[PDB]
């Protein structure tokens, strides 16, 4: 009856690195590799009373009594250097290819049948929108979350890594390429068939993203966060944690993935949003909803059990979202 | 003492055994408590316990424990208590012993059956003799009543031929002239059972936890407590403990080992004393088993000489663990690099430096090689007296009386046996 | 769950959760009037006995620390 | 239960994964009979061609690290695990939990016999070194030290010195080799003196709780704590008889049918860790088997020690 | 009668060392006895829910609610160094003699005809084919698992330890030498012939085996995880945990012993996976699925008792595959 695998992991294609990020001067961006590292420094806030009161503590004295004694509490903190205005955020990137087949499956007809599947989009539609999309997140400094809202200038420098030096370099004006459109570009169709050609399993595709963005004199950066459970007073009331490697400041592996996964135009709801990233049941964690519910016939699981199971294929946009799954990977699979 | 009674207990306990499954199942309908009221209530359930207990056994070494398919012969078995001395074992246990029960885990009811305390004590040692109070109570003729002792009392016999499994543990065990045994051991559960009673009470027993709340503000107590640091939890079965035994069922694995560790299980790392001037009171001086030494020589300071032979003795042992400690010290640090003590630094301890690097010798043939031979550094001997010194009480009481001469010459002692280790370096 | 109020302290927890591993949890903070003290985000099912001893340390030492500042002073 | 006429000093072995599990009720450093019982099969190997006898091993741990983790929220311990190969139907297997760590130890063997006389004290340390290199010690895999700095070769000392200064520059010299770590010894006498004190504490006491209370950390209130004279583990000291001994071929399932098998159970005594150089001499720590067939008390011991 | 013994073992010949892991920049190859090696470091991921559903999980506002929940992990993560493209794997590998002994068995006439079969093999025609796979397996770089999947170059230097000093040296391009195909070569024969000499002897043959892999610069390396039980505490835990021996991150023995044994091309079932690893019942932890079935006459425990019980002489892959699990080992034996 090729009922689907109970065991059905997938292994991560487009692998990022954790972006270091560092300072230095804009017209100075092209000898930058001895740029000083983004330090992660402590300060201290004092935090007024500002948000809901739940209706029982409104009273005018208890609201007093709490502002008179506000709370005090230390957080990480990353800024440029006031001689600096500029940010350089550094990461390599590579794709791997062969998304269809998976890491482990347990029923052999199912990886047949769906080695097959993938088989026919490729033959039928190669990785060519889905590079494309994947080409243009990475032209567009969609990594930088929040060093990108106000900078000044955003500069993007993609280097293809071949027996460790540069076989093809690209140069992007990231705010001209827009968090909005997959447009077409010349330069960005060339980087868009070097991704082709990676998740195709035609060749091995490193490259090393730079991003340049004028943010301003001694102006504060946004790295990655850590979560904390203990607050305490042996720690000085630690609030925040932002992530390093080495005395560096430095962004998470899994937020540029999932930056360069904001490909999903094609989601039931209406694009006025835009883009979202590719997670099965379309879920937002900043719009705290899911696009794409399991309810209406458009979620991944649903796509790809009919589409293998019962033969039903779906839309061309439905078949990229599923392929973008594939690459996306997870531990797909019942229990 | 009367049978009677004893047949009025044991029915009514069958009683609350009957109501108990018939409100647990709650039988409507299919004709369930009928059947259930027809075989849990007459002397055919005696004839179900008997054919019940041939599954089961009551031993006190099992061998689940080990590899769980394997299927070896369990023994209920107290050993001989040794005449050598220092050891312990199962044979500590006496009154102080459970049983365990392995075999099926539905047939456990005929176990708290047997194990009845209702004159007043079990009803094993009734069953072995020959009571007038039992051996009628529960049969009301002769070759029944024999036929269940006997059923009841081989429950506590090994059962088929001694046999240990493949996957159990067999180790050979070098006789004194020419010769081997072959030791298969079996899980002491009843020590285990035992010792994680113990440990039981002592880490959540309601006066352990009194003490630990008094400790907690800081006030007195009638008694103290213990801690138990670095238990390990090994467990038997993954998901199905009853599979294993009862008492592996009562505590779900949890064997709560010991910690049997070495002083050097928590090696952090080396580090070279660069910018500092005197190693032992700025690099060496905060590691923290020389810190609780250093803690405990200045509790040990200021004590009563009513014991005085025993607390010198005990102070004399304790500045030889510093000593150990230091030499110990001295022998992870020649583990780095063998030039660091050539990097350059405004303070770097060199007069000590000769001592906590002797590999620069190998690189400098003439520099320094021949200063560490000539020179035979120990000075060095000094300098931790010196910071000793620093680290013991400044009692004045101590200094004037004959107490700080004893610490003198025993100081002087182990400084001179340290001096003595640090003289014939150069071999 | 609810506030746990322990003498002049109060363990009130957060009014959303959270998942830590694949457990749901919630944050829990500790009260001195207005001063807080300490935040523990712990599993949702703790009780509230589990609750007060996380923080029964911090309590004690708070307690230690009021002793030895506020301790009379000694006439000899 | 015989003083050796020299000390082979194997150098240091890196252990990969010894049995942590030493004991029923102990975790941690492997059990001494797992180094007396290496010994033993060293000598069974190697010392039978040599016309030497290898009895005797002093346990040195230069370096420990077991494979443990501390879940959140609790203050014990437990063991990593491997993942077993999957049964004959494709599910996972039942898990039985065992303990693997990592050693680095460096054993003194006594040596006595006519080939100290016969062969070379390089060459005999030498093919006994190459021997232990295709070994186990305590379940794991001997690491032989390959393309380091430089190996630490074998060195084997007569005790027969020609003075005793002599013999006294060469024990304090092999103490020095062996000086990164912490000798093993038993206490059984201190183990029977604290269990007598604690009858004369309190009566009808065990040695088992004598034991347990020289291990645990003791809390007095005025709040001190009661110190110990050393580090002070409890270890496994042997086994006792637990059945009569059967004849070679009554048991089933055994190892083999040449040898009697009888069942035991563990034996638990005291030990102490201790830094070399607080022994008077180096061929007081060596360990020894105690077998005793009539009563059982299959043990293993250091005695002359104190 | 020849009644097959009741106890029965055999020790772990061909048994490897840790593999430990450390970074550092190709074309520096030769002089990585300095390279630093590779940390095993804590990072906080947000991820959100992406398994499948039970169909009573389906409900929009329930999977909202659980999505507007966050879904935190801690997770211990292994790196490259940002300036560094080349992770080394060295291990070491002890080749015991012996090789068809049983470490424990009963019966002295299973003794005397296990031991006439084993040689009977080796002097019909030995270990040459065994030794040649396992030399294969040590060639290509099967041993680094996922490190060996997006690697640009790999190249695995072997060197014999006779008594501290390299006897003799081999060096190969993993990628070259395939993972399922075993050809011939001339050091991969003398490799073999190094191998077969070391199993056969009395002793034992040291081999350091030390893979070089170009995965890109500070990509995220691969060593083996740690398997411990959750054992239903309340506390939430961290999710991944990575093995390191001393502050560096580790392969375990056991996975090094695992990618040396995957020799197995002779199972009933078609090589579509190509070899697996030698093992009773040819179990396939990521395949979910035991191969040789003992209702099929090809698992290890029938070959063996018909080749030396009955004298049913298997196929000779089928006595390589017995010879092949007296190399691994296991604990054998009928109560």
């Amino acid at each position: 009856i090729l009922s689907t695998a109970s065991v059905l992991a997938f292994e991560r294609k487009l692998d990022p690195s954790d972006a270091l990020m560092s300072a230095g001067a804009w017209a100075q961006r092209d000898a930058s590799q001895e740029w000083p590292a983004v330090t992660v420094r402590e300060k201290s806030v004092r935090g007024t009373i500002s948000n809901r009161l739940k209706t029982k503590d409104r009273d005018p004295a208890k609201l007093d009594a709490s502002i008179q004694s506000p709370n005090l509490q230390t957080v990480d903190v990353a800024n440029l250097p006031s001689d600096a205005d500029t940010l350089k955020v550094r990461f390599t990137l590579r794709v791997l290819g062969g998304a269809g087949t998976p890491s482990a499956c347990n029923d052999a007809a199912y990886r047949d049948k769906l080695l097959q599947t993938v088989a026919t989009y490729v033959n039928d539609q190669g990785f060519a929108e889905l590079a494309r999309r994947y080409a243009h997140n990475l032209a567009n400094a969609r990594f930088l979350w929040r060093n990108r809202v106000g900078a000044e200038a955003v500069e993007v420098r993609i280097n293809h890594i071949r027996q460790g030096e540069v076989a093809r370099a690209w140069r992007f004006d990231a705010l001209a390429i827009g968090l909005r459109d997959f447009k077409a570009d010349a330069e960005l169709d060339a980087l868009a068939e070097l991704i082709a050609s990676g998740l195709s399993g035609s060749g091995h595709v490193l490259l090393e993203v730079v991003a340049f963005a004028r943010i301003g004199d001694g102006q504060e950066v946004f790295p990655s966060q850590e979560l904390i459970l203990d607050k305490g007073d042996k720690k000085g009331q630690k609030s925040k944690t932002l992530y390093s490697v080495r005395d560096a400041a430095a962004i998470h592996s899994q937020k540029i993935g999932n930056a360069l996964r904001t490909i999903d135009t094609w989601y039931p709801d209406e694009d006025g949003l835009g883009p979202i990233a590719v997670e099965p049941y379309g879920s937002v964690t900043s719009q705290g909803k899911a696009y794409r519910q399991p309810k209406q016939k458009l979620d991944f699981y649903t796509l790809l059990d009919n589409w293998v199971l019962r033969d039903e294929a779906p839309a061309v946009e439905q078949q990229h979202y599923v392929i973008a799954n594939l690459i996306r990977g997870g531990v797909f699979g019942e229990a | 003492p009367t049978w009677q009674e004893l047949r009025q207990f044991i029915e009514s306990f069958i009683q609350e055994r009957l109501q108990g499954k018939l409100d647990k199942l709650q039988p409507d309908e299919d004709d369930k408590r009928q059947t259930l009221l027809a075989t849990h209530r007459r002397e055919a359930w005696l004839a179900d316990a008997a054919r019940r207990v041939g599954q089961l056994q009551l031993v006190t070494h099992t061998l689940k424990p080990i590899h769980p398919d394997a299927r070896g012969s369990n023994l209920h078995s107290l050993p001989q208590a040794p005449g050598q001395p220092g050891l312990a074992g199962s044979h500590e246990l006496g009154d102080r012993l459970v049983s365990d029960v392995v075999g099926n885990a539905a047939a456990l009811d005929v176990f708290k059956f047997l194990s009845l305390q209702y004159q007043g004590k079990n009803l094993l040692n009734w069953l072995t003799e020959d009571s007038a109070e039992a051996l009628q109570a529960l049969s009301d003729n002769a070759e029944q009543a024999r036929e269940w002792r006997q059923a009841f009392i081989g429950i506590t016999t090994v059962k088929g031929a001694p046999a240990s499994h493949s996957l159990a543990k067999q180790l050979y065990f070098p006789l004194p002239g020419s010769g081997y045994h072959l030791l298969a051991p079996l899980f002491p559960t009843s020590l285990v059972h035992h010792v994680h009673a113990l440990l039981r009470e002592a880490r959540f027993g309601d006066a352990a936890k009194a003490a630990r709340e008094a400790r907690s503000r800081q006030e007195s107590w009638p008694h103290g407590f213990s801690e138990y640091p670095n238990l390990a939890i090994q467990k038997f079965g993954g998901t199905k403990p009853q599979n294993i035994s009862q008492l592996n069922n009562e505590r779900r694995g949890e064997n709560w080992l010991l910690p049997s560790l070495p002083p050097n299980w928590q090696r952090q790392n080396v580090n070279a004393p660069m910018r500092h001037s005197s190693v032992f009171e700025h690099d060496f001086g905060r590691t923290p088993e020389v810190s609780r030494l250093t803690r405990t020589l200045q509790r040990f300071l200021a004590k009563t000489v009513h014991n005085n032979l025993a607390i010198r003795q005990r102070r004399a042992q304790l500045v030889a663990q510093i000593c150990d400690e230091a030499l110990q010290y001295a022998a992870r640090l020649r583990e780095l690099e063998p030039g660091w003590s050539a990097t350059p630094g405004c303070q770097l301890h060199d007069a000590e430096q000769l001592w906590l690097d002797p590999l620069r010798a190998q690189t400098d043939e003439t520099f320094l090689q021949r200063r560490l031979r000539g020179d035979w550094p120990a000075e060095v001997g000094n300098r931790f007296a010196n910071w000793l010194n620093r680290a013991v009480s400044s009692d004045s009481q101590i200094l004037g009386s004959p107490e700080a001469a004893q610490w003198s010459q025993e100081l002087s002692k182990e400084l001179t046996m340290f001096k003595e280790i640090l003289e014939d370096e150069r071999d | 769950m609810n506030a746990i109020h322990i003498g002049p302290f109060s363990i009130t927890p957060a009014a959303r959760g959270l998942h830590y591993g694949g457990l749901p949890h919630h944050q829990w903070t500790l009260y001195y009037g207005p001063r807080e003290m300490a935040i523990k985000t712990l599993p949702d099912s703790y009780t509230s006995s589990e609750v007060r001893d996380e923080f029964s340390d911090i309590i004690a030492e708070f307690v230690i620390d009021a002793r030895h500042r506020y301790a009379p002073d000694v006439l000899e | 239960v015989t003083d050796p006429e020299a000390l082979l000093l194997l150098p240091r072995l890196s252990i990969q994964n010894a049995n942590a599990i030493s004991s029923p009720l102990t975790w941690g450093f492997p059990s001494p009979g797992a180094f007396t019982g290496f010994v033993h099969a060293l000598q069974r190997r190697v010392g039978i061609s040599l016309d030497i006898e290898l009895d005797g091993v002093g346990i040195v741990c230069h370096r420990f690290e077991a494979q443990i983790s501390q879940p959140a929220g609790k203050r014990t311990k437990v063991f990593n695990l491997t993942r077993n190969p999957l049964n004959r139907d494709g599910s996972t297997a039942a898990i039985v939990e065992e303990g693997r760590a990592h050693l680095e130890v460096s054993l003194l063997l006594g040596v006595h016999g006519d080939g100290l006389d016969d062969h070379p004290a390089q060459e005999i340390a030498r093919q006994v070194q190459e021997q232990a290199g295709a070994m186990r010690l305590a379940g794991g895999s001997i690491l032989p030290w390959c393309n380091e700095r430089f190996p630490a070769p074998n060195a084997e000392l007569l005790m027969l010195g020609g003075s005793d200064e002599q013999r006294r520059k060469n024990q304090r010299r092999l103490t020095r080799r062996l000086l990164p770590g912490f000798a093993l010894v038993s206490r059984e006498a201190l183990l029977q003196q604290h269990l007598e004190t604690l009858r004369t504490t309190l009566p009808e006491a065990t040695t088992l709780d004598a034991l347990l209370d020289l291990c645990r950390i003791n809390f007095e209130p005025p709040w001190q704590v009661r110190d110990k004279p050393g580090w002070l583990v409890p270890i496994p000291a042997g086994y006792n008889a637990l059945s009569p001994l059967y004849l070679p071929g009554e048991v089933r399932n055994a190892r083999d049918r040449e040898t009697p098998l009888r069942f035991v159970e563990n034996l638990f005594g005291l030990g102490e860790w201790l830094s070399p150089h607080r022994v008077a001499a180096l061929s007081d720590l060596l360990w020894y088997h105690h077998a005793e067939p009539d009563k059982g008390l299959y043990r293993w011991s250091t005695p002359r020690f104190v």
